[PDB]
């Protein structure tokens, strides 16, 4: 099960601010599907979902503003803030959702289910109440996509390695001078995350965001290279960079 | 919303509870949900159904429900379970949803850990550019406040120096970062730079030497 989001990283305000998800593992039309965001320091805010009948839940405050479709043929989903202002800066979350409603019926006032009736103290037949109970939770998080609402210049990194001079080997990747954030990092493509260490951006005056990630690898690796994969949305742009210690 | 308190606490390898407040058409309709907020990763999902624990969540966080509060309780507390939890119920149909305010769990009680430090000299690659940054990495500190001092043959340097402040990692240990960005001309005129960093009183010294990068 993969549920990877997609689109612009960099919305300018008042804009529409689109996402996608794609899925695989399952088919869209057998599984729920929703967003749920979450902006600096605030709590996680629950955007909507639809499942494979059509059926939309809206976050009730937004509802106005939010659009949320489904394209089965394409195992897609999309969602669309209207009217983007900085408050709807998130990290933006695909998610997977375990949907069930339960039909309850229960005696009323002073009978038992003698049987399959609701009977009372002597023998006549009642109505049953009927309740609902509703199940809604979250089985499957997507990794999340950062959007940022603002009229920022876009820069992409340089990524230079990061080597010891010359019995654990540590190297890494300097991605250097880029705006805005953020960038992302992973190691030969996902394969290597024991050992990685992605350390928080510095800033220069100059406007330019600057980050490294370094990783741990045992001794016996000599000759042995390690690509780092770069990734700054806002420039769509992606950079591999093969490290291999001297 | 879902009431939470805003923040709670316990000591290492002890006991804590987070509850969380609805009415009778969320958490009194009876399956709610905890999940889990570390800086750097996705939201994990903890409990569903009141009390059933998702894959991979140890037997340690259990959960219950008594009317319209709910409670995620947590034994044997470690450094990692520092994080934001939230809870989640349904409301009025399968299809809408409701969270809770969200509550931030602090592990007391964290023994000292010094800082793993790494110096990286400029690559090749940038000297070819007329450009070297020096760059020095801190990781696995805790408490989270080191001081960080540069220094080239003997001199302390001060100017273009840029210090992260301390970040928390997943494993609640701290991390940062210290970048000295300097001329090719520069770092080749002298004969060794150093990242000095102090925490808690200890320093730990890493140096680099041109005539050997």
């Amino acid at each position: 099960v993969q549920l990877r989001e997609s689109g612009p990283s960099l919305v300018k305000p008042s804009q529409t601010l689109s996402l996608t998800c794609t899925a695989s593992g399952f088919s869209l039309s057998d599984k729920a599907v929703g967003w749920v965001r979450q902006a600096p320091g605030k709590a996680l805010e629950w955007l909507g979902n639809i499942d494979t009948g059509g059926i939309t839940g809206y976050n009730p405050g937004l509802k106005s503003r939010l659009s949320i479709t489904k394209d089965n043929s394409k195992n897609q989903v999309s969602l669309s803030v209207s009217s983007a202002t900085a408050e709807d800066s998130a990290t933006y979350y695909c998610t997977t959702v375990h949907q069930k409603t339960l039909e309850v019926r229960s005696c009323p006032d002073g009978s038992r289910l003698i049987g399959n009736d609701c009977r009372n103290e002597d023998g006549d037949d009642v109505n049953y109440i009927t309740t609902f109970d509703y199940e809604w939770y979250v089985d499957a998080w997507g990794q999340g996509l950062l959007v940022t609402v603002s009229s920022a210049s876009t820069t992409a990194p340089k990524v230079y390695p990061l080597s010891s001079c010359c019995s654990t080997v540590t190297l890494g990747c300097l991605v250097s001078s880029y705006m805005p954030e953020p960038v992302t990092v992973t190691w030969n493509s996902g394969a290597l995350k024991s050992g990685v260490h992605t350390f928080p951006a510095v800033l220069q005056s100059s406007g330019l965001y600057s980050l490294s990630s370094m990783v741990t690898v045992p001794g016996s690796t000599s000759g042995q290279t390690f690509t780092c994969n770069v990734a700054h949305p806002a420039s769509s742009t992606k950079v591999d960079k093969a490290v291999e210690p001297k | 919303v879902l009431n939470q308190p805003s923040s709670v606490s316990g000591s290492l390898g002890q006991r804590v509870s987070i509850t969380c407040s609805g009415s009778s058409s969320n958490v009194g309709n009876g399956y709610v949900s905890w999940y889990q907020l570390i800086p750097g990763s996705a939201p994990r999902t903890l409990i569903y159904g009141d009390t059933s624990r998702a894959s991979g969540v140890p037997d340690r966080f259990s959960g219950s429900r008594s009317g319209n509060t709910a409670t995620l309780t947590i034994s044997s507390l470690q450094a990692e379970d520092e994080a934001d939890y939230f809870c989640a119920s349904a409301e009025d149909s399968s299809s809408n949803a409701v969270f809770g305010s969200g509550t931030t769990l602090t592990v007391l009680g964290q023994p000292k850990s010094p800082p793993s430090v790494t110096l990286f000299p400029p690559s090749t690659e940038e000297l070819n550019g007329n450009k070297a940054t020096l760059v020095c990495l801190i990781s696995d500190f805790y408490p989270g406040s080191v001081t960080v001092v540069w220094k080239a043959d003997g001199s302390t340097i001060t100017r273009n120096v840029e210090t992260t402040r301390a970040s928390k990692q997943s494993n609640s240990k701290y991390a940062a970062s210290s970048y000295l960005s300097l001329t090719s001309s520069d770092w080749k005129s002298k004969g060794s730079y150093s990242c000095e960093v102090t925490h808690e009183g200890s320093t730990v010294t890493k140096t680099v030497k041109p005539s050997e990068c």
